[PDB]
């Protein structure tokens, strides 16, 4: 299973939880990770980002795909995943 | 428009009209318009129907040895082209005189970045007084004996920054018995293919070159821009890799000759090279297009060549 | 075809994409985009895209999915675009 | 020599050795006296059974179940080799070696026009006319030259024609022009590619000048295969009855085939194009190895004259 | 755990192990652990499979008219269940002390929460006065014609503050006359649906109420609770969509009976409201099960009922 | 009346009337006399003529293709009727009305297991146990005095089976686990023909109605025990079809092999096929017979085994 977390977090709290996603997922951009999990890690993930992140103010998405979706990037590409 | 560097083993194809990869595991990933190049660094199959199409398509395969040391290219038909161009390419290598011009330009341009390059970071750069030696020189062989002596000297003094594991004694050809001589022999493979396919954009014909003799199926012309683009690109990397700390030796591993680099060696100087070859001056990969553009602009009489120094 | 647009631009930039892509796409949280394009207003928005934001500085990313993808959302869902 | 794989299988290599897989069993091939691969039809290659191959050296081109050129693996690994592309290059600007060629390529092709008008019993005797050439120094006269002689050519073969189909002047404003003008295209699409076949770079040309945007020696190789190939199956078709008219409409500027009637000419050129005296495609490639032959200077340049 | 609206006309189908709509024109979506709730505005076929796998899993289709109006629901089978709390719940209702109490409590629950949505609307609040017509009554009949009135009041005291367009003469439930009848009405049949589903994931049996008399057909518990939630959510969600000016003539159409919404309202009502229920207080669905689980709390005797009535 | 579909067809509405289209054709549904629509086969069914049946009040009960509970369509009208899971309660709450249809579930049970045993010869006299649930204050009573009555049942049914399949004390035995399978099984069955009517299946008097579970079918399953599970438990000993060889033991007690359940479920499938009006309605009917008593038009009458 393939996944693209985008969030919203925003100050003073995000740079733990980049630090998270930065072991497990890729990153492309500012503010996006994707990489490939298992049905136990995908978890892991989600319970991670649940106690480190606080809701009610911040929001998280993450799209649930089945392979590595082709994209168009504009602007400065500040890291390619596309070369695998 | 990106190009693909596959390490995984898998299989190239095309079910419906698209190419799919796929690795023993299994998926199918891959939308084509937005490629330019594939490069071949692993065991990969393909299939006539997706090697049919990227001919189609003008897309080439470049392929690459286990050690990561250029095997070959596919090179497809030739879609854009000109041979108005082509006879002016082979008059001016015919022509000594007006080759002996771009031939020398072209180290003209390469060790000028060198010096501009370790002078970035900081280090005594003179490489003045060896341009005269060439001016001078009218034979191909001797400014070839001068870029033989340039190419081993500056390795010689940007030793004097790095630590021992990464010494450059000498560049030690295919293979290499000490470190960091993978690095930068595989570091510039990729770029002699980039430049194959950056050259295939333009009407120029490849195999037409000044500063070095080709052959039916070499490139010469990339080999000849790859003198300016070395420095630029492949130092560059090959230095801010080093550096900061991003490859150690469980990177790199051993073998008789002691060159190869461990796939994730391979991949992170794939990574960090595909992330400098594009940041921005509004794009780096471009210059490799422009560079080339520039003797358009010398082989027809617009303006005369002038290489590329640093922005 | 379905795309989802992440994006990265600076500041008093923002805005314009803000506005621009949203009279074409569906708004999820914070600088993300997505909804059902045809292969002509694709080439609408990343063209006049690329005119309104300044490239070497910024970066956008644009996924081409086949179709809706599934997803898991945390925080505040700032638009629940999961229903029909 | 060279070997030539028309069946679809898959080139592979297993436990150091080159092997195909055809459909059906593998086979070894033994590639040691082999400096040269032609690959048409679906065959599928491995990364593995690449890097065997150019570690030898060999060159593997690659095309279609019919002639059209998809690609060529170059390897890295080269032998000495020479340029032939500096060589055709070294001619064209020698004004005094292009003039020859060029005034070769339209002596053959007014050759074979003739020796075809005589297969037709038509009178044909264009001796008084060739001479033109040999006198003649820049090319745009040997040109206007085998201009005069196309519309001589043309004018003298409507006289075997139905009028229904007759060639009036050049072009499609007809039923018959437009037919052999299709062929003519398709000729040039086989003429790239048994030229790319050899590692000769069509786009350096002498009777027409080699400039932007096309292949400039499949040009100058038609005006000799021309007559041999396309000008005979527009004449077997009309004389044999095999076209009329419920093929042909007309545009609004010109006529042209129906989808029914390309793939007829298809079929008949495709049918012409296999035809043995060997294979009339080959002659195409002869014909360019009798230029390779001249460019390097073993043998001079002789156009083809058709004896069949 | 989402909810699902579909108004495109698809069907539903399984495909070895999840849920799938293919809409008439060709794809398909729905992940299976992604909802509790279904509800079908469109022409949509279900299949046998389709069925049963909702059943298996327990969601609810909560089916609706051509209006948006609420028409069925489908109630599949209980996952969790409990008879000893049945029987309390049905200790309260045959006792007819014990009820009064959940009954009056409803009520100075639900139309308190109207007095507190008037003041953060800025308009005259004086429902203090009218609490004792009901305080002592004995029947529930009187509770109910009471806050029939006191409804009565709450609209009409409410059309002050909005445009004179938007205007509540009377609610004339089914069919709405008047614009902002069709909005609320509707609301308050998503409410209904919701209520429904926020219901059967408790161990109450929905069937068994007190305000209102039961049914064994019908949830009364829905309709006794949602007089507590229908001012909180609709009202609000409705105020602030006619206020913010999201919502207008170009939407509202007039049929030959009454007035109605157009898919465009339609769409967008449904969106405000998920939109809108989804919000942080835990999050507002949360709200309306936890409000279910003080039920429980009085049941079984942990704690006396009592609302939640305010705004936190 | 009440219409049953066992086809697998597709419900719809085509122009303004229900149409069945099962495989090749359409017929009209007349519902104008029905209340209650059964589904025991795989029927698609469309949301517009879904809406006809919702526009009508009528209730859609879904089953699996055999014998398990779904769901239940209830439209927003649903034609008026009082409450049914009121008097439920409202029995349990009221000491008597408890304490009768306690008596009744135990003493009904007792008499099909004496009809049970004399149907094999064997001799009875199990009545003599009745009289102390006449006059029987508690449930405690009532439930712990039927312990008695049901290991004499036992003690006096092991006289004519072999010994391999021995029910000395009560799934930890040869034949504990082959029968109590079957009351798993008939449990499964009996919670979906309870679910058939409006009965709310967790409310129950002889079993007290503790939170989770179906305590309907738990008091039922004591009239039914006797007739379904025991007696193939017994003719699958007798004729043979069960031996050591189908059974698996495991770590803590003994089981079935993977080949013994299905032998058992094919011959319990077929009991509710072999019609005595079938043998499997008399659990509709009995779970009838206390809704015509839980509103008080006829009084509770256990049902006794003639066969």
């Amino acid at each position: 299973m393939y996944i693209v977390v985008v969030y919203d977090v925003g100050v003073e709290r995000v740079n733990k939880v980049k630090k998270f996603l930065r072991m497990h997922l890729n990153w492309v951009q500012n503010s996006v990770f994707e990489g490939e999990v298992t049905l136990a890690e995908f978890e892991r993930i989600k319970e991670g980002l649940k106690k480190i992140i606080d809701e009610n103010s911040d929001s998280v998405i993450i799209y649930k795909l089945r392979s590595m979706p082709p994209r168009e990037t504009l602007g400065i590409e500040k890291n390619p995943i596309e070369e695998i | 428009k990106k190009s693909l560097t596959i390490f995984s083993d898998g299989t190239l194809l095309r079910r419906e009209n698209t190419l799919y990869f796929e690795n023993v595991n299994g998926r199918k990933p891959l939308a084509i318009e937005g490629i330019y190049d594939i490069y071949i660094y692993g065991h990969v199959n393909i299939t006539s129907q997706a090697l049919h199409y990227i001919a189609q398509k003008g897309i080439l395969i470049h392929f690459f040895n286990h050690y990561g040391y250029y095997d070959g290219t596919f090179y497809p038909r030739e879609t854009l082209l000109s041979g108005d161009l082509i006879i002016k390419q082979a008059e001016h290598y015919l022509d000594k005189n007006k080759r002996l011009f771009l031939a020398k330009s072209f180290v003209v341009g390469g060790a000028k970045n060198m010096e501009k390059n370790l002078k970035n970071w900081g280090i005594s750069s003179d490489f003045s007084n060896h341009l005269k030696e060439l001016q001078g020189a009218k034979k191909v062989t001797e400014i070839m004996n001068v870029e033989g002596r340039i190419r081993q000297e500056y390795y010689a003094r940007w030793d004097e920054s790095l630590p021992g594991e990464f010494r450059i004694g000498k560049r030690t050809r295919r293979p290499p018995k000490n470190e960091m001589n993978a690095l930068i022999s595989f570091l510039n493979s990729r770029l002699y293919a980039t430049m194959i396919s950056e050259i295939y954009n333009t009407q120029l014909a490849p195999t037409i070159s000044y500063l070095h003799e080709p052959s039916e199926r070499r490139f010469s012309l990339a080999l000849d821009l790859s003198e300016i683009f070395k420095p630029i690109i492949a130092d560059r990397i090959a230095n801010r890799l080093v550096k900061k700390g991003i490859i150690k030796k469980d990177h790199f591993r051993e073998d008789l000759n002691g060159v190869l680099l461990t796939d994730e060696g391979m991949k992170i100087v794939t990574k960090a090279y595909n992330q400098e070859l594009e940041k921005t001056v509004v794009t780096r990969r471009r210059l490799i297009r422009l560079e080339a553009y520039k003797i358009i602009k010398h082989l027809v009489g617009v303006e005369e060549y002038s290489p590329l120094v640093a922005w």
